[PDB]
């Protein structure tokens, strides 16, 4: 039930747009894009990753848990 | 105005109607073209293998 | 089920006490070489192997 | 005056596919949206097309699905469509769980509750729908599932009985599944429109959890296309899935016929059940491992009431963002567990998993939120 | 007992990605088949009519099918009597009843061939493994000898006797008949059997990957290009005094 | 007079040097079992063994002899 | 002092034709709808097989 | 729409399934039926506006 | 049941022994008239009292 000019009150805001005709759709987008995604990636790893590897560890160290308890030795 | 894209939207674009018309004339001759090519590199990559292939050995 | 003689020893032997379902082998059958059941797994109702 | 803005029915689809205020802000995480709608209009048409030919005979259910499959002209792009789009439907729906939990989304109670039950609806309908081409995973499926109910004590089997049309799974059952599983899907359509009706009302979040009014965009150009791109990646997503690995994400137990007398040895759920399922095998109790089943996914409705934090969104909170991931990742350990049988190392690692799951949820993440007010001077 | 062993990867002419199924391994795979699976296996949801576009002619699929007597429903005294067949009907089953299957191969039922590369673990290397992997019992373990050793089989120990071996009949075009080649073929078979649309399917999809190779960059072009006025936008802050 | 490749394949593969430790073992394993009064100690694992290396080198060879 | 506001510069996302300020856009007006356009009419030809 | 030359089993199971879900879309019709409705209320047996006594 | 051969006996399985599917089975039928015995008084209000200039 929300509709723009009822939304918000705001003041001493100017915005510059340009045409989409007027300018590139990739500006510059393996010069400037590459940076952007590393610094991201830099931003959250710390965060994301190590869960990650906790589940790795415990994938890699029960499988290999599970078949070597299904085998014997001395009986 | 020697330009491609500029002849292309002054003949064909410009104008919705004509717009549509270049783009449905366009899907005709692409389904062609696409379906030619595409049976062409799937026939090509299995080189005997299927029964247009096959066909010749058993007579007519 | 037909039952050998090494398989009605563990029944007989085993605690009455420190089951779920307090019962004895031999007030589970009639006759001690014959186990008759349903085989209907009492939790949601698969076949037991 | 516009007809666009005035005409009674358009009015509707102008409020909400073309003038809708919509932050400048939100990212792909909010495609998924749309993505679920799309999911559901096309298990809607091929389930339409595939109910065109099915039987829901016992003696002739197999056969029929398999008529599709070889005698229907294109019957196995409907047929594995549906299967895969199911798939994509549970994608779809635990990503968009997930942004919701990161982003504070939760806090449209009503959005949110109408969600919880459309997860629900949705789960109900596609355990019907795998027990229709009734083969062995379908058997033990309907078998399992249903046998929940008898865990409600003094009435419980009286009414898997009643839903069975017998004392066993049955030609009874396999002809009101079909029943119920043609109109599930409509009623889910229908509580979708709620859930979009209570959306509206406040308009979306975004990745900040700041309000954007300062900042709207019209939905249309912007999320008009950035919705295409999105859809245009799912049948991307789809169609690798039916066309290059069909069965990758079913059972290959499925074809072979349904047999009352043999359950497989192996028999896991689909893919996107087995985490649930590992919550409720891990518990050695009846009533335990089903009241941990229900509490598993009725869960999401106390997240609003536990929300601790002076944010929002997950995206200034650092402790909160790792164990949200720790949540994730738990959950990709719990469909590992499902995955496997119930032997030495697997009913440990699934039991401790379990615990994290509900500890993560309801103690470990509300404490974090706390500790983060804190650290703020808040 | 417990213990098991999984399928190593066969390269099958069929594996890759945009590859075809051999036709002319899927021939001499139904003469596996015909000769010698179908004494004890049914294919009840594979017709003669689907061989006319795969394998062989027309021509050929009528005089294959007129080569068994099948049951016709009732002429005008009321009474079934029998026919050559024709190509709408389905491969002939041995065993009116599975009881009757089980009575013949001791105990033991031998499942349908229509679904089995889809139907187990491995597919076609699974049961390409089982046919010529066929071997002899180790020291510790000895079967109730209506039943065999297989390592392949779950538990080891399997009702089906090794029914392929060096020159179990003849190929028709000239085709060396060693076991490997028997096993390769019924194999090669049995994957078109239990999914006929194999080669459809990877087809559509080379045609799906191309086209979403268009489709995928310009839709992005398409989305860019509108984004373009809100991702160049610049704002200034203006405030009074 | 009639040659199955996998005759060639098996015994070349055989000869490889993960086979022959695994053939070592189950060899080892052999005399072990007819020596005890009443064993059940079996040699199923280490069959099975010498199995996983051998039909591993066997799928990597055997296609390319077969028409 | 609201004759202070110029428009900042664009050129970073300017395309090549229209870098010119001294020079008129009219002239690769045609030329720049004509390259987007293509880009639609293509995408519907594309998604209409 | 028959599934072949006669009328026969592939016509049988799509009009099950036509006839399922046809009511469901009329319950959809039914709504903007009422919806256009709604816009000016009901008409009255004696056709005249009857604002004057709602 | 949707199919040739059991699609009449279906029908019959309900009317005698599936408990009360006799009454659902023929309240139905009789619904179906029902709904147009509704219809066409529906209509033919519309027509007598101008309600079509909607
Ligand atoms: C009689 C001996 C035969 C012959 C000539 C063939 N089969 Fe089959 N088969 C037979 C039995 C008794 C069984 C049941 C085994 C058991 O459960 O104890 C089978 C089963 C199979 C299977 C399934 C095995 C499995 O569970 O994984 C397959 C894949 C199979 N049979 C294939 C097969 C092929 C390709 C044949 C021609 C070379 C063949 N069979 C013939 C009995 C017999
Ligand atoms: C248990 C939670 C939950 C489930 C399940 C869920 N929703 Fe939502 N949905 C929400 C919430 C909360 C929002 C608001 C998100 C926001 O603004 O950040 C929302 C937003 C959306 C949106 C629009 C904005 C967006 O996020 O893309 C659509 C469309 C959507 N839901 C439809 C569906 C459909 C269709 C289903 C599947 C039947 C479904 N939802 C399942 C809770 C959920
Ligand atoms: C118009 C009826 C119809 C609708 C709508 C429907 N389906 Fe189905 N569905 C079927 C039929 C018939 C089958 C049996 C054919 C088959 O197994 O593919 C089926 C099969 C399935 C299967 C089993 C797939 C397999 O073959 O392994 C699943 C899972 C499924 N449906 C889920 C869904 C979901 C999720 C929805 C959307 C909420 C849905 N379906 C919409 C009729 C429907
Ligand atoms: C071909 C004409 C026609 C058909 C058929 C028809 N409607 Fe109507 N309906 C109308 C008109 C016109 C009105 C307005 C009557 C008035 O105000 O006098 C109306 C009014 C109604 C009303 C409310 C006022 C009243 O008259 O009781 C309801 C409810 C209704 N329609 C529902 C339905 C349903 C349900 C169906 C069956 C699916 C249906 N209609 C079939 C034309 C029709
Ligand atoms: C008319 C009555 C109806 C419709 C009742 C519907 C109840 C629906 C439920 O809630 C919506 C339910 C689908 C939901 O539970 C919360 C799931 C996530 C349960 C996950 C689930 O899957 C299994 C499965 O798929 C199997 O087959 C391959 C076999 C199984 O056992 C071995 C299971 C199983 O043990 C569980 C817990
Ligand atoms: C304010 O946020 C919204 C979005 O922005 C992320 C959307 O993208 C969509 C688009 C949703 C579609 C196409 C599904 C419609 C579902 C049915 C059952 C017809 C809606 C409605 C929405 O409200």
């Amino acid at each position: 039930g929300r509709q723009f000019g009822h939304l918000t009150r705001v003041r001493h805001v100017i915005t510059y747009s340009l045409s989409p005709f007027e300018q590139r759709a990739f500006p510059h987008y393996f010069s400037k894009g590459i940076p952007n995604v590393l610094r991201r990636t830099r931003a959250c790893i710390l965060r994301v990753a190590p869960p990650f590897v906790a589940f790795y560890l415990v994938y890699t160290w029960g499988t290999q848990e599970f078949e070597k308890s299904k085998r014997k030795n001395p009986a | 105005a020697p330009t491609l894209t500029a002849r292309l939207y002054s003949l064909l674009f410009r104008r919705t109607s004509t717009f549509a018309l270049t783009i449905v004339v366009g899907a005709l001759f692409f389904e062609r073209a696409f379906d030619q090519g595409a049976d062409a590199i799937y026939e090509h990559i299995n080189e005997g293998k299927l029964w247009k292939h096959i066909k010749h050995k058993y007579e007519n | 089920r037909h039952r050998t003689k090494k398989e009605i020893d563990q029944e007989a032997a085993v605690e009455v006490s420190q089951l779920r379902d307090p019962q004895h082998d031999l007030e589970r059958v009639k006759k001690p070489e014959w186990v008759i059941l349903i085989g209907v797994c009492t939790h949601l109702g698969c076949v037991p192997i | 005056t516009n007809i666009r803005k005035s005409h009674p029915l358009m009015k509707i689809v102008n409020n909400a596919f073309i003038d809708l205020p919509a932050p400048s802000n939100i990212s792909s995480w909010w495609n998924f949206g749309s993505l679920l709608g799309i999911c559901l209009i096309l298990q809607i048409l091929t389930g339409l097309f595939l109910a065109m030919h099915y039987t829901s005979d016992t003696t002739t259910a197999f056969s029929s699905v398999t008529h599709i499959c070889r005698d229907v002209n294109y019957g196995w792009i409907i047929r594995y469509m549906h299967a895969n789009g199911a798939s994509m439907f549970f994608i779809c729906l635990y990503m968009h769980v997930g942004r919701g939990l990161y982003y504070g989304s939760y806090t449209f109670l009503e959005t949110w509750n109408i969600g919880v039950i459309l997860l629900l609806t949705v789960m109900a309908t596609a355990f019907m729908g795998y027990v229709l081409p009734w083969g062995q995973m379908s058997f033990w499926g309907a078998t399992v599932i249903t046998n929940l109910l008898s865990a409600i004590p003094y009435i419980g089997t009286n009414l898997v009985e009643w839903i069975w049309g017998g004392f066993s799974v049955d030609k009874a059952t396999l002809t009101r599944f079909f029943a119920f599983h043609f109109i599930l899907p409509f009623i889910i359509m229908a509580i979708a429109m709620v859930h979009l009706l209570f959306l509206h009302e406040t308009g979306s979040n975004n990745p900040t959890g700041i309000s954007s009014d300062v900042d709207k965009i019209p939905f249309h150009p912007y999320y008009t296309i950035k919705d295409i791109l999105g859809a245009l990646l799912l049948i991307l997503a789809l169609m690798l899935l039916v066309l290059f690995a069909p069965d990758l994400l079913g059972d290959p137990d499925n074809y072979t016929p349904a047999n009352p007398l043999n359950t497989p040895p192996h028999i896991k759920p689909e893919w996107y059940f087995l985490f649930a399922y590992a919550i409720l095998r891990s518990i050695p109790n009846k009533l335990g491992g089903v009241l941990a089943l229900a509490f598993s996914i009725l869960i999401l409705a106390l997240i609003p009431l536990l929300h601790t934090s002076k944010q929002r969104s997950m995206m200034f909170r650092p402790l909160s963002q790792c164990l949200f991931w720790a949540l994730v990742a738990d959950l990709l350990t719990l469909t590992w567990i499902g995955g496997q049988p119930v032997e030495h190392p697997y009913i440990t690692i699934g039991q401790l998993a379990s615990v994290l799951y509900f500890l993560l949820i309801l103690v470990l993440m509300p404490t974090a939120g706390t500790i983060e007010n804190k650290l703020l001077k808040w | 007992s417990d213990l098991e062993l999984h399928p190593p990867s066969y390269p099958w002419s069929h594996r890759g990605l945009l590859s075809s199924l051999d036709h002319t391994s899927i021939r001499r795979g139904f003469q596996v088949y015909k000769q010698v699976c179908s004494s004890c296996h049914s294919m009840d949801y594979v017709a003669y009519r689907h061989l006319v576009g795969v394998c062989y002619t027309e021509d050929e699929a009528k005089a294959l099918a007129e080569e068994v007597e099948v049951q016709d429903g009732p002429n005008e005294d009321g009474e079934m009597f029998m026919r050559p067949g024709k190509l709408s009907d389905y491969f002939p089953k041995p065993y009116p009843n599975p009881e009757a299957a089980r009575a013949a191969n001791n105990g033991a039922l031998p499942p349908d061939l229509s679904y089995i590369v889809r139907a187990r673990h491995g597919g076609e290397d699974y049961v390409f493994s089982l046919l010529t992997g066929y071997c002899e019992p180790p020291t510790g373990v000895s079967l109730r000898e209506g039943l065999y050793f297989n390592p392949y089989f779950p538990g080891q120990a399997i009702g089906m006797a090794p029914p392929i071996y060096n020159e179990v009949l003849e190929f028709d075009d000239g085709t060396p008949a060693t076991m490997s080649q028997v096993a390769k073929d019924v194999c090669t078979f049995l994957r078109w059997a239990a999914e006929p649309e194999h080669d459809h399917r990877k087809r559509m999809g080379l045609k799906m990957l191309l086209m979403m190779g268009l489709l995928l960059p310009l839709v992005y072009a398409m989305k860019r290009h509108k984004w373009s006025v809100l991702k160049s936008r610049k704002l200034a802050y203006r405030p009074p005094k | 007079e009639l040659v199955d490749p996998l005759t060639t394949v098996r015994e070349q593969c055989e000869q490889l040097e993960k086979c022959v430790k695994a053939r070592e073992r189950l060899e080892l394993c052999d005399e072990r079992v007819s020596s005890r009064s009443q064993t059940e100690e079996d040699c199923t694992e280490e069959l099975l063994d010498f199995l996983h290396a051998r039909d591993h080198c066997v799928a990597h060879k055997l296609f390319n002899s077969l028409k | 002092s609201h004759t202070d506001i110029k428009v900042p510069d664009f050129s970073d996302y300017r395309r090549p034709e229209v870098l010119d300020s001294t020079k008129s856009s009219k002239e690769s007006s045609e030329a720049r709808k004509g390259f987007s356009y293509l880009v639609t009419a293509t995408t519907t030809v594309g998604v209409a097989y």
